């Protein structure tokens, strides 16, 4: 079972609509493979980035030889989706993750809406609020 | 000069001339994308 | 498809569609046509003439 | 062009000024040196660039005090209110009309293959 | 022209995509086809452009997306409170940024000039050096071949003696 | 610190632990994990100076420190698993559709995302996705 057949075979799975079709099956390649690569503990983001897209590109070379997928635009979403892991890994993890891997049941649209009401700051806002009144202690202590 | 109407000192207004500036319009741009040579 | 207008009076009654590439990259010969552009000469001479 | 200048015309001094002794006193050498740093502060020259190649290879020994009898290098760039920085010097070089083709004949002038008298 | 710094990976997106360089100085087109982080980084990497850029030649450098959006949201018409909702987001990523990047300090990029059209000069910020002693001095030295980019540029319209005069043809001269 | 604090709309009685999640990630933020180690010794630095940092919540309103630490250790352990990679739909489509990747995401891309990991059969789809790239990613040179 190469891969290119194996994920060729599975992206046939997906439901037809029309030219579409492209945009779809790009995205699932880009999200499948941009999270599944592990990381090499060595490289920093830049060096990992071309290795991961080195990997990526070659995969789609297996895989358009079994089912047509557009290169260009599968190569803009899987950095679009490594870039977003990244900053994960490195910068702030998303409430939702703690909440879906995690008695977290109130969410964050929960008090997004209220904020919305009264016209006031949100979540997002108030946690860059946060931070930054805490620069100054983080940085003070180790 | 038993009656000053003013007639000498106006309000004058400017009217804008900005002109735009490119290698062509948008519409032979799109036509006929432009390449540097 | 995607809407282009002008206001030339040589389209005075047109419609024409002509295929592009859908994304733009430079030197494409995909686009249906190519405007090859060297950059616009401006001399200044002080010309006696006549 | 310029990158060659510099890499010729940067020391750990001036290079022009450090012409003010060697062997070049009263020779069309440091005739053409004082007419190159009035270029640069005025861009008028007494000999035109494309006069100097023949008279600098020949190097008569007829008459230089004619050209400039008074100044000598050191002292034009105090006259002439110039900057003794290499890349300033190169910058108010260049930044003439005529500049560049100035530069690349000076080049050859100085540090080129000149075929010169014995 | 117009100088519009954006890090390399915001100008490989606009290139692999297929982006219309050419309508990335108009706030409606560039706020469809970029994402909010990437506007945010982009006024990032235009607040750390350390040149200053031939204004005697009418060369500025861009008014990042983030004032545009800014503006347009006390703007009436049909997209006001939707460009202000993205003003909002711009402004809590960028401070998200801030509080992750704020260790950088003390290093200065490479630029890659990418000349588009002559209303834009597309500034592509590159790989980081680390420079705490006279960074001033490094960033020329390094920028080598972004000076010359820069002068060949604006030589095919500008006069060579006008040119000659500015601070880039200087750093050009320093750096070699 | 208290002027931002009451920025955070009252919710019931969850006062206490929204905000503990809002302590986690500011310090998670720019406490960052070496790639170079892995989860033990980092990890046990990161956590020590995070309840170091607790010990200043008495200038705070409502923290629970218990779970603030509880969403700080599951930070750290979600960056692992990113950083080895992930498969799990359940977890895959957390990512995709999350406040950050509406950020790296532009308004399209979005809308494509939300086709496919919506899609009625995508925890499938993606889970066979995952196995064939998990058993021959070591295959592509």
């Amino acid at each position: 079972q190469q891969l290119g057949f194996e994920l060729s075979r599975i992206l046939k799975q997906l439901p037809n609509l029309g030219g579409s079709d492209r945009k779809t099956r790009a995205m699932l390649l880009a999200n499948a493979v941009a999270l599944q690569i592990p990381f090499e503990t060595l490289l920093d983001f830049d060096e990992q980035q071309d290795k991961a897209v080195a990997k990526f590109k070659k995969i789609l070379s297996k895989v358009n030889e079994n089912i047509a997928v557009d290169t260009k635009l599968a190569v803009t979403y899987f950095n679009n989706i490594l870039r977003i892991r990244q900053s994960l890994i490195t910068g702030i993890t998303d409430p939702c993750l703690v909440k879906a891997v995690l008695n977290d049941y109130l969410t964050v649209d929960d008090v997004n809406i209220v904020s919305a009401v009264v016209n006031g700051p949100d979540y997002n806002r108030i946690q860059a609020d946060m931070g930054n009144a805490l620069n100054q202690l983080i940085g003070s202590i180790d | 000069n038993y009656n000053e109407k003013s007639q000498r000192d106006f309000r004058v207004v400017t009217i804008g001339y900005n002109l735009a500036a490119s290698r062509q319009d948008e519409f032979a741009e799109r036509i006929y994308p432009t390449t540097v040579i | 498809y995607d809407i282009v207008s002008t206001n030339n009076q040589l389209f005075d009654g047109k419609l024409v569609v002509i295929p592009t590439r859908a994304v733009q990259q430079e030197n494409d010969i995909l686009s249906w046509g190519q405007f090859f552009y060297v950059s616009t000469v401006i001399a200044d001479l002080p010309i006696t003439r006549g | 062009v310029l990158a060659c200048a510099i890499r010729l015309f940067s020391g750990n001094y001036n290079w022009f000024i450090l012409q003010d002794n060697n062997s070049n006193i009263d020779s069309y050498n440091y005739q053409f040196l004082l007419d190159t740093v009035r270029y640069i502060a005025t861009g008028h020259r007494r000999i035109s660039i494309t006069q100097w190649p023949m008279l600098l290879a020949t190097e008569p020994d007829a008459g230089a005090q004619l050209i400039e009898p008074r100044a000598e290098i050191a002292t034009l760039f105090n006259e002439l209110k110039l900057d003794l920085d290499t890349v300033s010097m190169i910058q108010n070089w260049v930044k003439h009309k005529n500049g560049m083709n100035d530069l690349m004949y000076t080049l050859h002038l100085l540090f080129g293959s000149v075929e010169v008298i014995d | 022209t117009q100088v519009l710094v954006m890090p390399k990976a915001v100008f490989e997106s606009y290139k692999t995509a297929g982006v219309q360089f050419n309508k990335l100085l108009d706030t409606n087109y560039i706020v469809s086809e970029t994402s909010v982080n990437d506007l945010a980084e982009i006024h990032q990497a235009l607040t750390a452009f350390p040149f200053l850029l031939p204004e005697k030649l009418d060369i500025k450098l861009a008014v990042s997306p983030i004032i545009k959006v800014a503006e347009l949201g006390e703007i009436d018409g049909p997209e006001q409170f939707k460009m202000k909702d993205l003003h909002n987001r711009l402004e809590s990523r960028l401070a998200t940024n801030e509080l992750r990047d704020a260790g950088n300090r003390n290093l200065v990029y490479d630029y890659y000039l990418y000349p588009v059209d002559e209303n834009l000069w597309v500034a592509v910020q590159q790989s980081a050096h680390i420079a705490s002693s006279d960074p001033r001095r490094v960033s020329i030295q390094l920028n080598h071949t972004f000076f010359d980019s820069m002068i060949n540029e604006m030589l095919n319209t500008r006069p060579r003696e006008s040119v000659a005069s500015t601070q880039i043809f200087t750093y050009y001269l320093e750096s070699c």
